[PDB]
């Protein structure tokens, strides 16, 4: 009963070590149309509600307690390997989806180690201060290497000075009361989550919000002794839950 | 449910003391 | 006793479980978002730039406002690569900042107890605000004020020799005369949102995505501006308060 | 006619925390439907159960979300919390955070054990809680006589260890305000040392992560002394 | 007896909008009988619906109530009116006129067109709504990817075209109070050029009035920034 | 139907209170 | 409309007997459970039946 | 029982003017 599968559309996961699905909220995205639309919606596209398969990150020895990966949405998905999905969500306005995922990682019984697989809505994605406007930059898209943890997490201001703290300050400590569940070495090779639609509007202007996100962070080091398989990959597969479009137009060149 | 204990709390119309609840669908 | 947290979650135990215990459970209720935020708690202070005879003028004084923002979240004269624009009205900024050297005062207003403990990632309420008199001359002033995204009408007096605050058909207060000290109020959950953000906001406030990210637009229950001989504590009360999707509250330093 | 009226001597007073509302201006205004939403809730209290992690300090003096064992008995004990809320390797869990705006509590505690070291990794760990009257213990065998749990490691990979709500008084205090300073400790022992085959991390991490018990409960909603994150 | 009363810190306050009345002065004084009038009303919102002119602007720069077209496709748009209330051409319509006394707004807006030129004029016109996210169209045949309208003329003078209400939240601000400066575009393009016969007028002039929808409604009364007629 | 939402709101009588409508014919 | 009234002479004045209450700042709070208690009275007047000692002078 | 005397006594609710008396068995 560890052993699953799911599809979706012309794809489909499968695990031998499955520990179950958390559903986030205790529900899903059930994909009505927003009563803030007067125009028909365009949804169900078999060809978009699938699962996107793609690399997260390699996990070494070196990473630390807390050091983490941050994966924008629907923001990742927005370009190429979003296929149709990302290709009609470039055609719209707006849009409004919920999220199923399924992070993948493997190791051995002799290896040691653990990670905290979760998602978290409004999460800060910001890279880093921009040198002139006082702003972030690059904000919707993922980490393409892990980042450190802040010994006392205040968060970045873009003023570039120092002192007290920032909205977007993200206390690790608490991480675990964001829908999650934990990737353990000995226990599991995948986790298995779900996220509904959530936001500050009944739908969402996709094209400058990031609205959730999902993040792999660290808890154990990974360890093992020598002449163990040393390398280790994290890849996730991403799907688009029951998303629903509106506002048709001209495409919008994420290019 | 709120910080409020008061039995003759009503004087000025619920619908003027309180923004109005309503659901869009 | 024996579990596994990788799936998400925990037996959550009492005594009784794995022991010969028992659950010592008494009734209860203090501990509930609505109850709790009810009540009044500082953000700011306001100071009148003039009288109230005359022309309202965007003014500040030792971070001191003639105008405020009603929102938990920071906010003041909008900051720039040059300095904070004082002859302007307040806005939200994406970080508290001392007002000068040391820590304190602050140059910025907000809900500090809000702040430092906010388990989540949206909310919603109405507002119910309370203007107190910080000196004791008998008082003459105005007060108005307006919801999020309206016009400030920051305009000329059109009666000479009166305020020009309270030329206007939005929401006005007018006091004055010995003992006639405090204002207090209630305002309607007025943001074109559905919800607000109790911290971040993780996009940008433009269409061309190059300003503010983190603050979302009208994320705010209107503002106030004041005129007249008194300058006043601000304080706020989350009415009918409501939470949505938990999230971590602000850090606490780990003792030396 | 006018009705006469008593003018009380607190007039003019105004009450922070006053049980009544006070004058509408801008009513008959719609408040924007946000029936769409999900991940609502009412009662602070739920956070308070959410597991969150437990701050460990190393020599160095710098935190980790857990503890090391490995193949030995230390004749110490591996970690020990201080069952109080107050208490510093809490200073940052949900249940804390919460828990500072509240001046008195009652009930059950939970500890959440998880072992993080490999599969091929064996062992067996002793937990307890020790009440105050006799002071804090220093040796395994005296916890023994307290309150404990036997924790094996095997397939399951984790232990929920619950400190019972033992007391003299319906309620504690929250917070050292003043000094009786604690309600006895929590304290984890190696029963039989990590064992294990050649090929292996020799030093095996558990998780450490806390929260409230189900009997739990706080009560009297106040202000912590104000701070600023480092 | 007296009846004690606890006075809130409140008092002597005066309410521009306070939802009571106050004291009555000259009573039982009968309202001069205004039966035979005819002509009243009671919702502001129906004034919105009236359709009234847009004022559409020369190069040296004077308005009209209407824009023309010939026998030719201009490469580029005949017209293009912004959605929102705060927007220019519409600064004396009435719609426009209602709306800036209310904060916000939610619905359609209804765009109606009149066709003065020649009865034996033809043609084809393509109006279309685009929404933000992807830019301004800026050729007909970008327009033609979001919602759009052929209008053919024919015996019948005019066109009501609709730019239905999209958008992320339930209402709209009315007014450009600080920046998100739109909610999209109405775009006027030919789709074939107007076409007739030798001895008539070339220059076909179409009247452009605007008008609230069906659907359409304002809330939260308050007050514009103050001007002053030129 | 106007800005009124005042619960007690009698106190005064009705024909005080307010100028008396009364139709011509 | 608002209530018309006649404010008494006597006000705003304080009364250390007052036969009625006032305003409560820190509403449902629970008082510390104590059935288990004992030895509880009601009436100041049992005191005084309780026989105690006269304190009688010596030269 | 104590030393109060007014009829009208109750205008904030029972449970916000007292300490609410509960019985721990």
């Amino acid at each position: 009963d560890r052993v699953a599968s799911d599809k979706a559309g012309n794809s489909a996961t499968n695990t031998q070590s499955t520990v179950g699905r958390l559903c986030g909220y205790g529900e899903a995205h059930h994909g009505e149309h927003p009563a803030s639309c007067a125009d028909t919606a365009t949804d169900k596209v078999l060809a978009a509600e699938r699962y996107y398969t793609i690399d997260l990150a390699s996990w070494t020895t070196t990473q630390e307690a807390f050091s983490h990966i941050r994966i924008p949405l629907p923001h990742v998905l927005a370009g190429e390997d979003g296929g149709v999905f990302g290709a009609t969500l470039r055609r719209h306005y707006l849009c409004k989806t919920g999220w199923r995922v399924q992070v993948q990682c493997n190791a051995s019984q002799f290896h040691a180690g653990s990670l905290l697989v979760f998602m978290a809505p409004e999460f800060y994605t910001g890279k880093g201060t921009k040198t002139g406007d006082m702003e972030p930059t690059d904000p919707f898209t993922m980490d393409t290497t892990w980042r450190a943890p802040q010994g006392a997490p205040t968060g970045y201001r873009y003023d570039s000075r120092t002192g007290f703290f920032a909205m977007n300050h993200q206390n690790q400590w608490q991480w675990t009361v964001y829908p999650h569940q934990i990737l353990n070495l000995r226990t599991n090779t995948t986790v298995d989550l779900e996220v509904p639609y959530v936001n500050i509007a009944p739908t969402s202007s996709w094209t400058q919000h990031a609205n959730w996100t999902l993040v792999v962070a660290v808890f154990s080091p990974l360890q093992y002794a020598s002449g163990s398989s040393s390398d280790v990959q994290i890849t996730a597969s991403i799907q688009p839950v029951n998303p629903v479009f509106n506002g048709l137009r001209h495409e919008t060149v994420i290019a | 449910s709120g910080n409020e204990g008061v039995i003759i709390n009503n004087f000025y119309s619920n619908q003027y003391q309180n923004s109005i609840d309503l659901s869009a669908s | 006793g024996s579990d596994n947290a990788e799936k998400g979650k925990v037996s959550n135990d009492d005594a009784s479980v794995d022991f010969v215990a028992e659950p010592v459970k008494l009734p209860e209720n203090q501990t509930r978002v609505a109850f709790f935020y009810d009540r009044a708690v500082p953000i700011g202070m306001l100071r009148p730039g003039q009288n109230i005879e005359s022309t309202f003028v965007y003014q500040e004084n030792d971070l001191r406002l003639n105008c405020l923002l009603l929102t938990p979240l920071p906010s003041f004269c909008p900051d720039s690569t040059s300095g904070p624009v004082k002859t302007k009205a307040p806005v939200q900024w994406r970080w508290v900042r001392s007002g000068g050297t040391t820590n304190f005062p602050l140059m910025t207003k907000q809900d500090y107890a809000f702040l430092c403990f906010s388990p989540f990632t949206y909310y919603k309420c109405d507002l119910e605000v309370t203007v107190s008199a910080l000196g004791t001359d008998t008082v003459a002033s105005v007060l108005r004020w307006a919801p999020t995204g309206a016009p400030a009408d920051v305009t000329d007096q059109l009666i000479g020799y009166t305020p020009s605050l309270g030329e206007t058909r939005n929401p006005h207060m007018w006091l004055v005369g010995a003992g006639n000290t405090q204002i207090s109020f209630v305002v309607p959950y007025n943001s074109p949102l559905s919800v607000l953000p109790a911290a971040w906001f993780n996009g940008w406030s433009d269409f061309g995505n190059t300003k503010d990210f983190g603050v979302a637009p009208n994320a705010d229950f209107g503002r106030l501006w004041i005129q007249g001989n008194t300058s006043a504590s601000v304080r706020i009360r989350y009415k009918k308060m409501k939470v949505f999707c938990p999230r971590p509250t602000l850090f606490f330093p780990w003792p030396v | 006619s006018p009705i006469a009226v008593t003018v009380r001597e607190h007039k003019g007073c105004f009450y922070s925390t006053n049980p009544d509302t006070t004058v509408p201006i801008y009513g008959k205004t719609i408040s924007t439907p946000n029936d769409y939403m999900c991940g609502e809730f009412s009662d602070l209290l739920e956070l308070c159960k959410l597991p969150t992690f437990l701050g460990n300090p190393n020599s160095n003096n710098k935190r980790y979300p857990y503890f090391s064992a490995t193949n030995s008995v230390p004749t110490t004990s591996l970690v020990d919390y201080q069952v109080a809320l107050s208490c510093s390797c809490m200073c940052n869990s949900m249940l804390a955070a919460v828990a500072r705006n509240f001046n008195q509590y009652r009930g059950s505690l939970n500890f959440l054990f998880v072992f993080t070291g490999a599969a091929m990794v064996k062992g067996k760990f002793l937990i307890a809680y020790t009440p105050p009257g006799a002071g804090k213990p220093t040796t395994r065998d005296q916890a023994m006589q307290a309150t404990y749990a036997i924790w094996d490691l095997g397939l399951n990979s984790s232990f929920v260890f619950t400190a019972p709500f033992i007391s003299p008084t319906h309620y504690r205090q929250t917070s050292y305000t003043s000094a009786a300073s604690v309600d006895g400790w929590v304290t984890v022992w190696q029963l039989t040392p990590l064992t294990y085959p050649s090929g292996t991390p020799v030093n095996s991490d558990i998780l450490t992560l806390v929260s409230a018990g189900d009997d739990f409960t706080l009560r009297m909603p106040i202000s912590p002394t104000k701070w600023v994150p480092q």
